[PDB]
């Protein structure tokens, strides 16, 4: 019926977007986590006494 | 007979039960009632195989390189390592008894299992047991060679094989009408033989690794100056073995026979 | 026409996957490949929360990373001290069957529903000192699926209705509401900015929604069948789906492109439950073959299998801190996991 | 929430009474109860503390045997039995309601108090009295013997301000942590083993006399007290 | 180890009463699911059996011989019951209620069932048909004018089971119009079925006081084949 207009715009909208080269995304992606490997526990675990779980 | 066949399969009961506490204690979907009796059944049957063994063993040893032991306490050795057999195989059958009871109150009384069984009750139950089996084996010491203490374990086992056979019986008649009612379903693309072979298996087990060492009781008790009887009473060694045949099989029938069960065995080996 | 109006929307279709495929020259494996590879990651349950009565269906750390909230079939949500194992609240709910649960950041309120079409807000922090409800949002017409705060004023659900919409719990209206998929929605997530959020929508699409404006501002369709889980990226660009097709897959909010396929011939259940690492380096997917699968997020691999529970995880949430994890399953047990070193 | 006593009175020597407490609009079942006491001009002491559910019940080591706590939740309502009165129980015995489990504000609801007349940790206050006027600042001073600071990471001192014609208030819990209805001018400092409250603009209802409490034990001793005047 | 040990114990413990104290509640009860049509009594059943002992699900408890039962049905919801339906495993039954008035709505109430029977979360959930609206088709088959071969024209070359309880003072020309429908159902049961669940057909018209004590039976039946499967006898 005649609401199946209403998703033209939906795609156009989807269409008209700006998009970013893959290759930078990933780049970014990948970049965001050697940033915060040096903090995070479960990728490099800290010493049992820091550790407030067992200690 | 020799003592290997002691060695052999009392080693394969110890390796049989470690591996059902391991496992059962391992999982926690199995943590209902009648898995902690199955594993006081196990706790017996470690204590049947102990006992069975360190007599024939302390037999041995005495007679062999390891006799460097005073002898002072030989017959406080003696009477430990033939007190322990009277309390275990009562334990033992109790624990029987007791997976029999569970699952009896399971299939009939379906609907209100859980208002009458729980894991308080199951561990309250086994704790009686045991001091149940405790002083009777207190008593046998304390009281021996009566003509009583005697006559009330023949005819204690004679009534906990009665109760068995009735419950696992009636079991399978129900099981039986159950299927019957299957078979009449329209479009049924169903064996009593398989509940006759459970059924069989057990009881018959059961009854064929038990009787023979009651009905020795019974004959020493009756008739300790036929032929016949003595030569019956000649077969102890024989009889000890099957009681330790019994020891190694209930395992096979009882825990083994589950699929989770086997599924946590699996489990277990691969560690 | 109807026919010439569904013409031009193939065209449309058409010219969004060529444009998506226009800027596709490399993927993560070749821009990864040398980047060296995670270990064989390793964690251990250091302590187990006995309680819950039934399955448990959802979990979420507080802002604290030390407070815990967890909902169960038999219709309890409790509060954990997650490094004491001790009880904190019991909250009993009105209806049984909840399929999630929401910690407010501010730590004052909690959240839960499911197959009853209520979300319900709980107060943590009453000057009478129990925990009572403060409001029901009862605009839905499907069952509710998942819940997430903005702020204590502000929550966000997603329904089996083909609708997601936006409450104030102050007034308990719809303020905004979203629509335009054609599924059950199953999963939720917000951005670590509070401006848009992604939902899976059982479907095999997912889409990205703007709070303020209210419009569907991007969608994607990379997948096969119902998309269970879903949850942003730290960065805020990125989010990770899990599907009952056994499949995980990364898109982006820039790319219109899935990234990597986690997929593995051995696995052959579908996912139930995702969650990052605070790092975004260890992908975190609990699965229905009763282990938790570690995936590396990068390098598109296993580098750790959490398996230590008896029936399927449905749970799976990292603190905010980052020093632990927390998985729920059907076997009414919930376990925070830790390294060791 | 609203805590209101009975049973006090004038008492010869040698007799006994029940004090009671009677709680109303707040979950008494799930609230912890503690005694404190104060003699006519003199410090806050600690009475007795009975936990939820009755199982956990403790004693001032002075008056440990006389006295006997009891809590009855169905009618919400606390009882302190007490019996052969000594000549130094004249004080003005209050009810104070505490929840404990993690971020719980202990001590925070004071009741108004009973009166009554019969014819190892330390915290020591240095000052008596300090003047002042509103508009400045005021840091007020506490010690103690032991070091407070626990292992866990908490310290249990805590800052009750009493109004001169009022009950005492909670203003800061676990030496950091500010109530519920008291404004953020109030903050807690100190070392671990002598403390001090900090207020940076004074107003007509800040004078009074301030109190320190430690709670790492038990006995939740009492410094002298500090007592501002305009 | 601090004073503020009882959030270590004497708050988590009484907590943890309260929590064992739930549990022998919980598992004392049986849960079932309702499920059925727009046009059947899925609706009058379950008032029926309440009045004697944008809403989602309309709880409803009852109880019988001292056993209590939860049952569920499920309201306002979309079409599909996809993605809801694996919450409801672990249930004791499930009760599908079919209309058997009507038989333009019966194909796709056969569809419905296998859909459900072949489920792979309820796989393990026996199911309870309550063949209901029967008093509709008992006065309207008698007054012949929609013929049942019409759209099953395998009704043709019935035959009425010898395993028939025909109630008293009932044409025989209903009953093999009754079993036709019911065992359709059945052999939809049977084939791909390994006896971990069966299926428990019922003839109820519209106002059967004795529904309680059919799904009491049924689950006492229930839980007897799955002890006796699990006890390995059958």
């Amino acid at each position: 019926i005649a609401q199946a207009r209403k998703l033209v715009e939906q795609l156009k909208m989807e269409a008209n977007i700006d998009r970013i080269k893959v290759s930078k995304a990933a780049a970014d992606l990948m970049a965001y986590c050697e940033a915060h490997a040096k903090e995070d526990p479960l990728l490099t675990p800290v010493p049992a006494s820091e550790n407030p779980f067992r200690e | 007979i020799a003592v290997e066949v002691f060695l052999t399969l009392g080693v394969i009961s110890l390796l049989e039960n470690i591996l059902v506490i391991g496992a059962i204690v391992k999982n926690k979907n199995l943590h209902s009632p009648m898995y902690f009796f199955v594993c006081s059944l196990a706790v017996a049957d470690m204590l049947v195989s102990m006992s069975s063994a360190w007599e024939t063993i302390t037999i041995y040893l005495l007679n062999n390189k390891h006799l460097v032991i005073a002898d002072a306490f030989v017959r406080h050795i003696d009477n430990v390592f033939d007190s322990m057999i009277c309390i275990s195989v009562v334990a033992s059958m109790c624990s029987l008894l007791a997976i029999a009871v569970d699952r009896y109150v399971t299939i009939f009384y379906a609907l209100r299992y859980h208002h009458i069984m729980t894991a308080r009750r199951s561990g309250a139950i086994i704790a009686g047991i045991w001091a149940f089996c405790t002083g009777c084996g207190i008593v046998f010491i304390l009281y021996s060679e009566s003509t009583y203490v005697i006559l009330c374990l023949i005819s204690m086992f004679f009534a906990m094989l009665f109760l068995l056979v009735s419950l696992y019986i009636h079991m399978f008649l129900l099981a039986r009408t159950h299927v019957k009612r299957i078979a009449a379903l329209p479009g049924a693309s169903r064996t009593s033989m398989q509940g006759a072979v459970t059924v069989t298996m057990l009881l018959g087990v059961f009854t064929v690794c038990w009787a023979p060492f009651f009905l020795h009781l019974t004959l020493m008790l009756s008739c300790p100056q036929n032929l016949y009887c003595s030569r019956f009473m000649s077969h102890f060694n024989m009889y000890l073995i099957l009681i330790m045949c019994n020891s190694v099989m209930d395992p096979l029938i009882y825990a083994f026979r589950s699929q989770e069960m086997r599924k946590t065995f699996k489990e277990i080996i691969c560690c | 026409e109807l026919d010439q109006l569904r013409q031009e929307a193939e065209q449309l279709k058409n010219q969004i996957r060529d444009a998506r495929k226009a800027c596709a020259d490399a993927t993560l494996s070749q821009i990864t490949n040398n980047i060296d590879p995670v270990g064989r990651i390793q964690m251990r349950t250091r302590r187990t929360l006995r309680g819950h009565l039934a399955k448990i269906y959802a979990m979420h750390w507080g802002t604290d990373s030390r407070l815990l909230v967890s909902a169960s079939q038999d219709g309890k949500l409790i509060i954990w001290d997650s490094y004491t194992t001790n009880k904190v609240h019991a909250i009993p709910l009105r209806s049984s069957w909840v399929m999630t649960c929401a910690y407010a950041p501010s730590g004052n309120y909690v959240a839960c529903g499911g197959l009853d079409n209520i979300c319900s807000i709980y107060n943590l922090k009453t000057r009478e000192g129990n925990v009572r409800v403060s409001r029901e949002l009862a605009g839905h017409t499907g069952y509710l699926s998942c819940c997430r705060f903005l702020d204590d004023n502000q929550i966000v659900t997603s329904s089996g209705d083909t609708t997601c919409a936006l409450w104030d719990i102050e007034t308990g209206q719809q303020t905004t509401t979203f629509t335009g998929h054609t599924g059950d929605v199953m999963s939720l997530s917000l951005a670590p900015d509070t401006r848009l959020f992604v939902s899976g929508a059982c479907d095999a699409s997912a889409k990205l929604w703007d709070v303020r404006e209210g419009m569907c501002r991007q969608t994607f369709t990379g997948h096969e069948s119902d998309i269970n889980a879903i949850c942003f990226f730290p960065n805020g660009n990125a989010f990770a789906t899990g599907s009952d097709d056994a499949t995980c897959r990364l898109f982006d909010l820039r790319a219109d492109q899935e990234l990597m396929t986690y997929s593995h011939d051995n696995i052959i259940c579908g996912i139930t439950s995702v969650s990052f690492s605070k790092s975004g380096r260890l992908l975190l997917a609990g699965y229905d073959d009763f282990n938790c699968n570690v995936w590396d997020a990068l390098k598109a691999d296993r580098a750790g299998v959490l398996a230590g529970h008896d029936n399927r995880v449905s749970c799976l949430g990292v603190t905010d801190d980052g020093m632990a994890v927390a998985t729920g399953s059907w076997d009414s047990f919930l376990k925070i996991w830790n390294g060791s070193s | 929430v609203q805590l209101v006593e009975s049973g006090g009175g004038l008492v010869q020597p040698g007799g006994s009474r029940k004090l009671s407490c009677s709680a109303s609009g707040f979950a008494f079942s799930s609230f912890g109860m503690h005694w404190v006491r104060q003699a006519p001009e003199k410090g806050l002491e600690w009475v007795a503390y009975i936990s939820s559910g009755s199982g956990t019940i403790y004693y001032a080591d002075t008056v440990k045997g006389r006295f006997t706590i009891s809590r009855d939740d169905p009618k919400n309502t606390l009882f302190l039995q007490m019996t052969s009165l000594r000549s130094e129980d004249t004080a003005m015995y209050y009810c104070v309601r505490s929840i404990y489990y993690y971020g719980s504000s202990p001590f925070d609801f004071w009741g108004q108090g009973t009166t009554l007349t019969v014819s190892d940790i330390v915290m020591t206050q240095a000052t008596s009295s300090v003047p002042v006027t509103p508009g400045e600042s005021v840091s007020i001073s506490c010690r103690s013997s032991k070091s407070l600071l626990h292992s866990n990471g908490n310290t249990y001192l805590y800052w009750f301000l009493q109004r001169p014609g009022q009950s005492p208030q909670l203003l800061i819990y676990r030496m950091s942590n500010l109530a519920s209805g008291v404004p953020d001018r109030f903050s807690g400092s100190g070392s671990g083993t002598a403390f001090t409250l900090t207020i940076s603009r004074l107003e007509a209802e800040d004078v009074g006399v301030y109190y320190c409490m430690q709670h790492l034990e038990y006995p939740l001793t009492f410094g002298a007290g500090t007592k501002l005047e305009l | 180890l601090s004073a503020e040990d009882k959030a270590a114990v004497e708050r988590s413990k009484m907590i943890e009463k309260q929590l064992q104290k739930d549990k022998q509640v919980y598992r004392a009860t049986h849960r079932l699911l309702l499920l059925g049509a727009d046009n059947s009594g899925k609706s009058t059943i379950v008032k029926q059996m309440r009045i004697y002992h944008t809403s989602g699900i309309f709880e409803t408890k009852f109880q019988v011989d001292k056993v209590n039962f939860h049952m569920f049905d499920v309201g306002a919801q979309r079409d599909e019951r996809r993605k809801w339906i694996q919450c409801f495993n672990d249930v004791t039954a499930i009760i599908f209620v079919v209309d058997s008035s009507d038989y333009n709505r019966l194909q796709e109430a056969l569809n419905d069932f296998k859909s459900i029977w072949n489920n792979r979360w309820l796989r393990t959930i026996s199911v309870i048909l309550f063949l209901n609206k029967q008093d509709l088709l008992a006065e309207k088959v008698l007054a012949g004018k929609s013929k049942i071969e019409d759209y099953f024209p395998e009704f043709a070359r019935y035959t009425t089971p010898e395993d028939a309880t025909p109630e008293p003072g009932e044409d025989p020309r209903v009953t093999r119009a009754k079993y036709f429908i019911r065992d359709e159902f059945l052999r939809i049961s049977t084939a791909s079925g390994d006896g971990r669940h069966y299926c428990y057909p019922h003839f109820t018209c519209s106002v059967d006081t004795e529904n309680a004590r059919r799904i009491f039976n049924d689950c006492r039946d229930i839980i007897q084949r799955m002890h006796l499967r699990q006890y390995e006898l059958l």
